[PDB]
């Protein structure tokens, strides 16, 4: 199949993205 | 003073594992305990 | 006939004998195992950890000879433990209406008196267990003795078994003596009301049932009365994907601790196998700053109840986890893993439970085992090696006298679910048509909550699913159909003890066959018979099997 | 019987009664009771609590002086609200947390009346920010010591998570007492008003500190900064050498610049950067 | 035109991943060793 090859591909940006907001929030909870 | 530490955090890498202390010692750390305790 | 259509098809009671027919057919279990166990004998919690395992391995089958060997170390420990040896008894005759009330003719209330009432108490939290999904004469028999009782030491199990039974109903009987039961201003009543009271509005979302449940969690002066409404208003709203957002803010703004907790339950059961970018924001920005560890911990384990779905994803995101500062997030990254990827061998998973249990907090070592527990049933030696290189480990700190009690209660309380029902059952919270199976979903929820009450996770019978494929031709009869398999033959390997004191990939089936869901594929369908199936044989189950 | 999941809620009040007390007349064990209001069979909750004086010098916990707190009892009752003795405590100075041989014994005589007084130790010197040495006790009957039966019986995964020390293992635990859970009472009624009124600068900023001494500060750091790195101008030569993990042993007996040097610059940054933006917004705002 | 539509998206998406990724594990790893020195 080929329809599959977009369509689960944008699922892990979806995924991607809360990663690096969420280290984003330990780089200055960990000093506290 | 930025780029420094920009291209400066590369080689962290393979920081393997941050061992606590032990299985067998703090086992044996247990068992000196529950000596000194009795005593 | 299709007058009778209405009563197969709906009752479901054909499928329910018939798993117990499936049952008291294939029984594959040890003695020696609870015998190995048998040499911890002491005061501790272990009573209660030898009648839990043996219930959890022994559900449904109707096999009382491995409490039946004696009477007093059965009845040496006391006080709750007769309150769950009692509720043990319900787990083993689940899914049989005849042997509920003739084997507990001892143990109905008014016909022995002793000095224990839990012993007589907890026999309707037994009666909830057997017909659960099943409401009849168990609804108004658990009804009527529940206006006239004892305090709160009858009223838990039968207020437990009444909303057990009625899971999911929206019955205006029940809920009537739920409200009487709620406002009594007493905390031993605070599990008894709360947690039935959102077992019978499941996914109801009554708006003024909330409204009276919330409104009554921020008077009260006891904490099992915040603790059992907790799960309760988290169980009223089920697989709504919006229609929670407005509680779910209201509820994590709030100074209770006890309260925002209970809005991360929420959260997980409005997003059940959900993928939701939106949840998992602030569901997981809250397992970040919050200062309570209680709903710390109830933060990271709500990702296996929401991502489910996709058990690739999980491992990515809780391996990092694994190794934060406090052991409470340490402690719920193990069972994010166990919650998630359960129904498969996940090769990935074990790999981050390897050095889990090696930690020096005494918990976090017990929760890596019940991980470890449910990451691999029914599996042997071949979907993964590390199946025995665990079955020694459990012996090998249960053996221990050094050990902590609770680090050896994960080992204990392991041995139980690895080898349920003899091999035969298996948890699912997943259909193959894509659809969640919501009594087992509320089943591991609750299964949660032993930290608070240990019987509580005596609810695990609800997730304990068969694999078995059933062949079937009239309404009635059996077949006699026999077929084989094609993939490699060692797959289909059993525990095979020890009990001390050229090859096959033709294997011969009957009609009530144990199969592994992974070897669905690899059997052959049956083209040499008399009986040739209607169906393309894809899930197991029973079937229509057409005679040719 | 007793579930071991007993959590002892108290207060925010009390805490501070507990600590100046047990400060101000320190090397002398003192005590006092506890003012609660008590609850159900699980809990117990412990509001309000007042010192009693001692009686002579000697470190000790002597006996309680009924003609105080019959005096005391209804002296706050006339005015305020009614609460009813649910425990009481003691102070073990500088070391940890235990009932002693005459602790116990008064502990005895006051279990006779209710049989949920809670028996309370602090330690006001082991206590810097996140530690407020605690963990209250009570005590377990010696009738089942000899019966060789474990007490308390577990039904919740909640007493088992404090481990106990070494040194009160030593000490009754686990023979004669155990430990309780414990939590503290917090409230927004209370929270806010103690955050932003403890720390408020009022108009230092607005100030320029000491203007002829500010510039000549910048030269009493920077003068000993040159030669300081001149040892920066030294240690980095004698590099590609004895395997740095050397030079950490064997730096221990004089001063390094590279860490001493990036220290006086952090220094020498917010002395001027926030004397330097002060001065430009007084000119806008005066005139 | 799938050729010349569809597949132009996994040829733009892959270019999104190859450095948000780099982006993540240069971040978890400077987190790594800051939670090294807290459980020390
Ligand atoms: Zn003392």
């Amino acid at each position: 199949d080929l329809y599959s090859r977009y369509k689960k591909l944008q699922q892990e940006l979806e995924f991607l993205e809360v990663q690096e907001e969420y280290i984003k929030d330990e780089q200055k909870n960990l000093k506290k | 003073h930025n780029m420094s530490v920009k291209a400066m955090r590369f080689p962290p890498k393979s920081y393997n594992k941050d061992l606590e202390s032990a299985e067998e010692r703090r086992e044996r750390e247990q068992q000196d305990l529950e000596f000194a305790k009795e005593m | 006939d299709q007058t009778l259509k209405m009563i197969k098809i709906l009752s479901g009671e054909m499928a329910i004998e018939l798993h117990l027919q499936f049952l008291i057919r294939n029984n594959n279990t040890d003695l020696m195992i609870l015998k190995n166990t048998k040499d911890a004998v002491r005061n501790s919690v272990c009573h209660t950890a030898t009648v839990i395992a043996n219930s959890f391995m022994h559900c449904g089958t109707t096999s009382d000879q491995f409490l039946r060997d004696n009477l007093e170390w059965l009845a040496r420990a006391t006080n709750w433990a007769k309150f769950t040896a009692t509720a043990s008894l319900g787990v083993i005759h689940k899914g049989h209406e005849k042997e509920a009330l003739q084997l507990m003719a001892t143990y109905l209330p008014k016909d022995t008196s002793p000095g224990s009432a839990y012993q007589e108490g907890g026999g309707l939290y037994a009666l909830g267990l057997i017909h659960a999904n099943h409401g009849g004469d168990i609804i108004d028999y658990l009804l009527n003795q529940l206006k006239n009782a004892s305090n709160d030491i009858v009223r838990h199990g039968g207020s437990l078994g009444l909303g057990l039974a009625a899971m999911g109903t929206a019955r205006q009987d029940v809920y009537d003596l739920l409200k009487t039961n709620l406002y009594q201003d007493d905390a031993v009543t605070g599990e008894a009301a709360g947690l039935a009271l959102g077992l019978v509005m499941l996914g109801s979302k009554n708006a003024q049932a909330i409204e009276d449940m919330v409104g009554y969690a921020q008077e009260t002066q006891h904490e099992k009365i915040l603790r059992g409404l907790a799960v309760g208003i988290a169980l009223v709203m089920y697989g709504r994907m919006e229609e929670a957002d407005a509680l779910i803010e209201s509820l994590c703004r709030d100074k209770d601790p006890i309260l925002r907790r209970s809005g991360m339950y929420t959260v997980a059961m409005a997003y059940c196998g959900s993928g939701n970018n939106k949840a998992i924001r602030r569901l997981l920005h809250v397992a970040v700053s919050d200062v309570n560890d209680d709903v710390r911990r109830a933060a990271v384990e709500s990702l296996g109840f929401i991502l489910f779905r996709t058990p690739e994803q999980c491992p990515s995101v809780v391996s990092l986890l694994s190794e934060s500062y406090n052991p409470h997030v340490r402690y719920g990254a193990a069972m994010a893993l166990g919650i998630c990827c359960a129904g498969t061998g996940n090769k990935e998973a074990i790999n981050l439970l390897e050095p889990m249990t090696n930690d020096p907090v005494n918990y976090v070592r017990q929760g890596a085992l019940i991980a470890s527990a449910l990451i691999m049933i029914q599996q042997t030696e071949i979907t993964c090696p590390k199946v025995n290189q665990f079955r020694q480990l459990y012996s090998k700190v249960i053996n221990d006298k050094h050990d902590d009690v609770m680090a050896k209660f994960g080992a204990i309380l392991a041995q139980g679910i690895l080898d349920a029902g003899g091999h035969n059952v298996t948890i699912s919270l997943q259909s193959r048509t894509g659809h969640t199976h919501m009594p087992s979903v509320v089943g591991v929820l609750v299964f949660t909550q032993f930290w608070f009450w240990f019987p509580l996770s005596h609810f695990l019978s609800l997730a304990y699913t068969p694999t078995c494929v059933i062949g079937l031709n009239k309404d009635l009869k059996m077949p006699k159909v026999q077929y084989k398999s094609n993939c490699k033959p060692s797959t289909f390997a059993y525990p095979a003890p020890l009990e001390v004191p050229p090859e096959p990939n033709f294997q011969l089936l009957d009609n009530p066959a144990r199969v592994m869901p992974a070897q669905l594929k690899v059997l052959t369908m049956p083209e040499t018979c008399r009986y040739q199936p209607f169906k393309p044989l894809s899930i197991g189950g029973i079937i229509i099997l057409k005679d040719t | 019987a007793v579930d071991t999941a007993e959590q002892v809620y108290i207060s925010s009040l009390a805490l501070l009664k507990m600590l100046k007390h047990g400060r101000a007349g320190v090397p002398m064990e003192v005590m006092g009771l506890m003012l609660g209001e008590f609850v159900d069979d699980y809990t117990v909750r412990v509001i309000d609590v007042f010192a009693m004086p001692q009686s002579g010098t000697g470190v000790s916990v002597e006996a309680v002086d009924p003609v105080f707190q019959a005096k005391m009892l209804d002296m706050l009752k006339q005015t305020g609200r009614p609460e009813m003795v649910v425990g009481w405590y003691h102070s073990h100075p500088g070391f940890g947390c235990w009932l002693s041989g005459v602790d116990i014994n008064t502990q005895q005589s006051f279990e006779a009346l209710s049989e949920r007084a809670v028996a309370v130790v602090v330690d006001p010197i082991q206590s810097v920010k996140g530690k407020v040495v605690i963990d209250a006790f009570r005590l377990i009957n010696a009738n089942m010591m000899v019966l060789g039966h474990e007490p308390r019986q577990t039904t919740s995964n909640l007493g088992h998570l404090n481990k106990p020390s070494i040194q009160a293992l030593i000490h009754g635990l686990n023979r004669h007492y155990y430990s309780i859970t414990i939590n503290y009472r917090k409230n927004e009624l209370e929270q806010k008003m103690l955050l932003n009124l403890h720390k408020k600068s009022w108009m230092e900023g607005l100030t320029l500190q000491d203007y002829s001494e500010h510039c000549k500060h910048n030269e009493s750091v920077v003068k000993e900064m040159l030669e300081l790195a001149k040892n920066y101008n030294k240690a980095v030569e004698e590099e590609d050498k004895m395997t740095p993990e050397q030079l950490a042993i064997k730096n221990v007996g004089k001063q390094d610049p590279k860490r001493h040097l990036e220290e006086h610059v952090d220094v020498l940054m917010t002395s001027n950067i926030v004397q330097c933006l002060a001065a430009m917004l007084d000119t806008v705002v005066f005139k | 035109g799938l050729r010349q539509y569809y597949l132009s998206k996994i040829e733009e998406l892959q270019l999104i991943v190859n450095d948000k990724s780099q982006n993540l594990r240069r971040l978890q790893a400077q987190r790594n060793e800051l939670n090294a020195k807290v459980r020390l």
